[PDB]
């Protein structure tokens, strides 16, 4: 019924027509409600906010000074320093955490790394696009100090007085990064969730962003915490196994399109699964990071995300306790085969 | 506490 | 093969025949070896006590002064104190755990307890004789400083020398208690573990004891922590559920009848299952118990009674860190379901 | 430690 997803399509100013239509979207199994598109001096994003619920902001201007970035001014400005850069033989680009690969040895990385100068990004990527290949790219560099002065002023003029008092309404911890995202047309993160605030400010092109609700773990199925994908859902959005996943087909999404201007409120816990329109052509994005506020001195009912940090505490400590994280499955099971199943 | 995360 | 079971019965100083005979034992659908029967001073038992195997002792003389011990002298020495007594419409005595009756509202408890005198519980048994009734009684009481002169002078006479030597070659911690336990033929205590390291002294009737080893916690399904009957298996021996509890089939316990004058040595976390020979005539058994030895400074890999310890603690937690024992199984499943299965 | 009894 109100499962409108991300609406109409917007106008863009100057009768240039619709900024996208729905034939760039993937087609997926779940239904899903629109996320709400709204002005920062509205009071209900900052209710939204403020309960912990994603909301669109129209009119931030975050990062207003990087609406003019494109590949040739960051070519110009960013540095000579190292960017992360990811491939992938789909459009799918699986994150993987290294320092837990040494945990699974049968396991098969899909998108490996690779850092070099923005330049060969550049020309990998129009390379790339000369033979007409099929091969994937994703750069995904956090913003060190050694970028040009350029871009330093450009982030000098980032709206910080809306940020920093945002931060400051919401009890925050410290802005931990901020990441600049470059990617190609088709270009898919798979759903998963942070145990940060997440401000996604998007520059350049149009992404559809599908969120689900901490309360939702049940159907999104989260890799083991010791696993490289830990945080990242199994479930294949594209060739969905609902016999192993049997809830994936309860899952109930909440999505929208942002293009350039548009900052998405991402809560701490949210799981989100972020694509780049199909010929829609280059995507950036710049997010910002930020630590929760702290932990309540607690409060019943527990809130869903709490049950999250629960669990994952749970994995963890058995992990340790057990001194090999790959007997927390067969202790786990154990535990509950015949007694609490 | 348990109910921390990281 | 070596399922010998409790072997062939022992034969009575001075031509008096078997003490008992099969015909007596409970027939169940797991096989047993027979648990060693060894003189004090013989090497082997001391080294089964040490690496916690269970061990019967029959020449400790540890409880010598209450081989006298019947129903009338205790009835004429062991006091006016109030002696806790359990009833049963079954042969089959589970123990409730009250403090625990509160988590589950939905339990309906099976035998109630009962203070009463001695020579109350002397007569409600005889009484129960008379009408040849079904109903059955089990006294279970500790032992305190309110027993009659004599019966205290019975408990001087205990070996202390042998015990204490005991308690102090394996460093266990104090011995806690003192359990006496006179019970009708028939009577059956079902499967469980202790947290404690258990001599039982048999002084009156003959019973048969079958353990299992702290690794067969997955065949032996023990009730949730937060449940009346922790600790205990929630397989019926008389009628397994092998649809709920399908490793049962694999069960394989050690056994042996213990009689007049022999000690048990039921290791902490040993599961022991305990029945009173049919129509072998009333039991008496006073046991020791004491808190085991501290927790080494750990070593991989791990013991099963370990894990174990981890398994309870684990449900512990999640009961406060919830609020709510009940949301326990529900927790674990979200955790494990198409993650650790 | 969570390896303990009580
Ligand atoms: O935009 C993407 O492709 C990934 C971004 C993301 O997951 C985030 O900013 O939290
Ligand atoms: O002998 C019985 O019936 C119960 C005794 C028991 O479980 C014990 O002494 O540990
Ligand atoms: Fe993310
Ligand atoms: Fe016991």
């Amino acid at each position: 019924a109100v499962a409108s997803g991300s609406g109409e399509p917007r106008e863009e100013a100057g009768a240039l027509g619709p900024a996208w239509d729905e034939s760039q979207l993937r087609s997926y199994s779940f239904p899903t409600r629109p996320i709400p598109r709204l002005s920062q001096s509205d009071p209900r994003a900052e209710e939204l906010i403020e309960n912990e619920e994603p909301v669109v902001l129209t009119d931030t201007n975050l990062v207003y000074p990087a609406l003019k970035w494109d590949l040739e001014y960051l070519q110009e400005n960013i540095g000579n320093g190292d960017f992360s850069v990811y491939s992938a033989s789909t459009h799918k680009f699986l994150y993987y955490d290294e320092k837990k690969m040494a945990n699974f040895q049968n396991f098969k990385p899909r998108s490996n790394r690779e850092e070099m100068k923005f330049h060969e990004f550049v020309e990998k990527l129009q390379d790339i696009q000369q033979r007409g290949g099929e091969e994937r790219l994703y750069l995904q560099q956090t913003l060190n100090d050694t970028v040009g002065r350029k871009i330093v002023m450009d982030f000098l003029g980032f709206n910080w007085n809306w940020i920093n008092k945002q931060q400051g309404k919401r009890g925050w911890g410290q802005l931990t990064s901020n990441l600049l995202l470059i990617g190609m047309e088709g270009n898919v993160t798979p759903a998963h969730y942070a145990e940060q605030q997440n401000f996604f400010a998007q520059i350049k092109g149009y992404k559809r962003c599908i969120l689900f609700p901490p309360d939702q773990f049940e159907c999104l199925y989260p890799y083991p915490v010791h696993h490289p994908c830990d945080r990242q859902s199994q479930v294949d959005f594209d060739n969905p196994d609902y016999e192993r996943f049997p809830n994936f087909q309860n899952v109930v999404g909440y999505e929208t399109v942002v293009g350039p201007g548009d900052v998405l409120y991402i809560p701490m816990y949210w799981w989100h699964h972020i694509e780049s329109l199909l010929n829609g052509g280059i995507t950036i994005t710049v997010n910002f990071w930020y630590k929760g506020a702290p932990t309540p001195k607690i409060e019943y009912p527990l809130k869903a995300h709490q049950k999250v940090a629960i669990m994952r505490n749970i994995e963890k400590m058995l992990g340790e306790a057990l001194g090999n994280p790959q007997e927390v499955g067969p202790l786990l099971n154990t535990m509950i085969k015949g007694r609490y199943n | 506490q348990l109910t921390s995360y990281d």
